[PDB]
RNA sequence: CGUGGAGGUCAGUGACGAAGCCUAGACCGUAAGGUCGGGUCGAACGGCCUCUAGUGCAGAUCUUGGUGGUAGUAGCAAAUAUUCAAAUGAGAACUUUGAAGACUGAAGUGGGGAAAGGUUCCACGUCAACAGCAGUUGGACGUGGGUUAGUCGAUCCUAAGA
């Protein structure tokens, strides 16, 4: 069930890295069947792949 | 019988440190949580939770502030098991400090 | 399970589908004529034109019934025209055609479905020249020889099967067919299967087999019960070991059971399109992109092919759909079968002349004559 | 093929191998020498005891740089170990063997294992990679473990012989002179 | 005296089992040895009288190949850290997915070229050897596909040089 390809393939879409994406262990019968970029960009507007909270750097102290 | 009784035991995962590296505290916890469950409930094969692991790894390896409040819920196990069906399930909750608390019997209400 | 296991409405749906199947098949038979004859009319008949016509006809008629009804109707099996040797499933793509030639033996097989209920029919006949040039030359003359022998044998088989209903075993049908076929000296094509139709399901595991010792063991004996539907198929050969010489499939069905994630976009799109279809069996003729898409799907087994098989010099077929049920009259309940196919299936017995006939006199044959009569 | 020394009737015996697996051959030898005396079911319940590490077979042969154990006052030698991974291979030889005697018409309740054989599995093209000149072979040795069950004691019958002894003429007259006094 | 080999002879022996190996089986001889039996094995064998000399064997740091004691041994310490859950499986501390806790802090294990290499990249499938523990993943193995150019290069020209 190696899905390192699908994650790396997401970096060749726009510019999203391989640690900002968010999948789901629930729908494991959908990701395994769709082992390509054919059903990735459509799994965003429906509510499947997000980013949410990300640790960043502020300059408010500056 | 299966009993199935939800209880809240007193156990802190921050002070129990003696001659153990601070990067290998987790293997000690394996022989601690399963031991704490065997001492009270009485089981070996204990399945935890994704949110359960976050309770230990709060803000660092020793992110545990003071005295926490864990809630072990003994349930039944099927799906053709090999060990005891009466496993343990710790339910982490929000708690600042445990003062004057020893145990809480949680029913169905 | 299925509540409302049987419904009056269900019966109606089959009957209506059957009526259309019957009409369409009659229409095609009328159309079938020699190429030269068709030329006089300023028309052309080939394996493709009839197929196209018949499929269109089924769509149109279905459209009339339950049209726009919260469901689906249409073509259960695409129209297929075999020829003398060719056993079945010949529905050519536009890209080799087959021109009808006087004296050819033709088998037309088609199916219609209303809301998933399927009515399938088949028929065999010989081709004759235009009436106008020939005036009742063909009616005066009968068909004789092997053609007559096979056709009669197939028909009789069909008649035997109709008789042979709840409380009977599939095996009895198989045995009878062998006896009847042998009477001419014909043989039923090995390992063919009849199905026990359900809604949205042409295939049915329960089946009656035409079978070598080998398939006898894998075949499953079964007893027919009330409220069961069958599509009895009878294929007979003057020669009965069919083979896939080399012909392009053309007929395919989607297999619900298997699922695969197909790599190509074209294939994915094809898969989606096919799912939309309504009947399991569609023809490719429904062109370009399809060829590519079919390849991947078939490989995966998403689609199941209906191959065309052949017997050179030497096949006749009759297929009808029957509904079996329990009727109660005179305080007695007995199974009775109703034949949906109708006129389409029928053939004129007078046309065929055969040297041989079933002969009840010998110990082997006796009883068949009575069964037929 | 054949087998080892036929101490009992081969017609009423079952066996099984376990080669090309993993665990070596002398490692399962020590537990094969201590099993010579058990009664079938004494080894089946022993399998679970190993995973929990409760009983260790006295590794009496292998002593050099072999650490002791607390489990030593069971038999004698305090140098013993636990055949952990061997358990999954021991059961391979067993269980199936009980089914082999089932077709023959026997029962696996009296046929205890006493004659167990173990050899040395073959080698392949294996070469080491050390300090150039210190390269000979990487080849080792898996296993060829096979155990043969044996029925219990059934009608021993020592059958004392007549014991022929060269008697003399002055001996037959001596014994006859004693039976006329005491007897 | 024994072994290998050639010629001649007892017009020998030979699936009623040759020759070779083992034999806590026996007889004869001071020493070199041979014959018989059993087991294994199933194809051409042995003695005497001659000839031929690359025939016999504890060591030349002898040559090549294979196998022990040591030994179920030493070693398995450059580089902060593992643990929990889910899917698959007979089998998981380590591959995949998600979350938490961290290392390296564009002078890094980044992202683009030349040289070497020419199917080690991508997809699918598999776990008998190798991959010095494990490892369903992989740079192991088998079955396929991709190679598209008026323009960034090269080819053309020149110094050194041949």
């Amino acid at each position: 069930a190696n899905l390192r390809t699908q994650k790396r393939l997401a970096a060749s879409v726009v510019g999203v890295g391989k640690r900002k994406v968010w999948l789901d262990p629930n729908e494991t019968s959908e990701i395994a069947q769709a082992n390509s970029r054919n059903a990735i960009r459509k799994l965003v507007k429906n509510g499947t792949i997000v980013k949410k909270a990300v640790t960043v750097h502020s300059k408010s102290r500056t | 019988l299966k009993d199935v009784v939800t209880r809240e035991y007193t156990i802190n995962l921050h002070k129990r440190l003696h001659g153990v590296s601070f990067k290998k505290r987790a293997p000690r916890a394996v022989k601690e949580i399963k031991k704490f469950a065997k001492l009270h409930m009485g089981t070996d094969d204990v399945r935890l939770a994704p949110e359960l692991n976050q309770a230990i790894w709060k803000r660092g390896v020793k992110g545990v502030e003071y005295r926490l409040r864990l809630r072990i819920s003994r349930k039944r196990n099927e799906e053709e098991d090999a060990k005891n069906p009466l496993f343990s399930y710790v339910e982490p909750v929000l708690v600042a400090s445990a003062k004057g608390l020893q145990t809480v019997v949680v029913e169905e209400d | 399970k299925d509540k409302n296991i049987l419904q009056e409405s269900v019966l109606n749906k089959y009957r209506t589908a059957g009526q259309i199947a019957q009409t369409a098949l009659k229409y095609v038979t009328s159309l079938i004529n020699d190429s030269y004859h068709s030329k006089t009319t300023q028309r052309q008949l080939t394996v493709p034109e009839l197929c196209l016509l018949t499929d269109s006809f089924i769509l149109t008629r279905l459209e009339q019934y339950y049209k726009n009804k919260v469901n689906e109707r249409g073509i259960a099996i695409p129209t297929t025209i075999d020829i003398d040797q060719i056993s079945g499933g010949w529905c050519p793509e536009i890209d080799v055609t087959g021109t009808l030639r006087p004296g050819d033996l033709v088998k037309i097989t088609l199916g219609v479905h209303i809301d998933g209920y399927t009515s399938e029919v088949s028929h065999t006949m010989v081709i004759y020249p235009v009436d106008e040039t020939k005036p009742i030359l063909q009616p005066t003359g009968p068909l004789l020889g092997g053609k007559a022998d096979a056709v009669a044998a197939a028909h009789i088989a069909m008649e035997t099967v109709v008789a042979l209903s709840s409380g009977i075993t599939g095996q009895l049908i198989r045995t009878i067919v062998d006896t009847i076929a042998r009477s001419y000296n014909c043989g039923v094509v090995p390992g063919s299967r009849v199905r026990r139709i359900r809604r949205f399901l042409a295939g049915q595991n329960e089946g009656i087999v035409a079978f070598t010792n080998v398939s006898a063991i894998p075949s499953d004996d079964f007893v027919v019960q009330s409220g069961e539907v069958y599509l009895i198929d009878l294929k007979m050969a003057s020669l009965h070991k069919a083979g896939e010489l080399i012909a392009r499939p053309g007929a395919y069905v989607r297999d619900f059971a298997q699922t695969h994630i197909l790599k190509l976009k074209t294939s994915r799109q094809l898969l989606t399109k096919i799912d939309k279809q309504g009947v399991y069996p569609f023809k490719l003729s429904h062109l370009k992109s399809f060829r590519l898409g079919m390849s991947e799907i078939s490989n995966n087994y998403l689609c199941v092919e209906s191959p065309i098989q052949i017997a050179t010099s030497t096949v006749a077929r009759e297929c009808n759909t029957i509904v079996l049920c329990d009727s109660s009259v005179s305080t007695t309940d007995r199974p009775e079968l109703l034949r949906l196919t109708g006129g389409s299936k029928t053939c004129q017995p007078s046309w065929i002349h055969s040297q041989h006939e079933l002969n009840p006199q010998d110990s082997i044959v006796q009883g068949i004559f009575q069964l037929a009569t | 093929a054949r087998y080892g020394a036929t101490s009992t009737n081969p017609a009423k015996s079952a066996s099984a191998r376990g080669s090309y697996l993993r665990v070596s051959f002398k490692n399962t030898r020590e537990t094969a020498q201590a099993i010579n005396g058990w009664e079938l079911t004494k080894a089946q319940k022993y399998l679970e005891q190993v995973l929990d590490h409760q009983r260790a077979i006295p590794f009496r042969r292998f002593n050099s740089s072999i650490g002791r154990t607390a489990q030593g006052k069971e038999f004698g030698v305090t140098k013993a170990r636990w055949p952990a991974k061997s358990v999954k291979f021991v059961q391979g030889l067993l269980q199936n063997a009980a089914a082999n005697a089932e077709a023959k018409g026997l029962d696996a309740t009296k046929l205890y294992v006493s004659h167990i054989q173990v050899n040395q599995a073959p080698k392949q093209r294996r070469r080491t990679y050390r300090a150039h000149g210190r390269i000979n072979k990487y080849e080792s040795s898996p296993s060829h473990i096979e155990l043969v069950v044996t029925e219990k004691e059934e009608a021993v019958a020592k059958a004392a012989e007549k014991k022929v002894v060269r008697l003399t003429s002055r001996q037959r007259g001596r014994i006859a002179a004693q039976k006329r006094i005491a007897a």
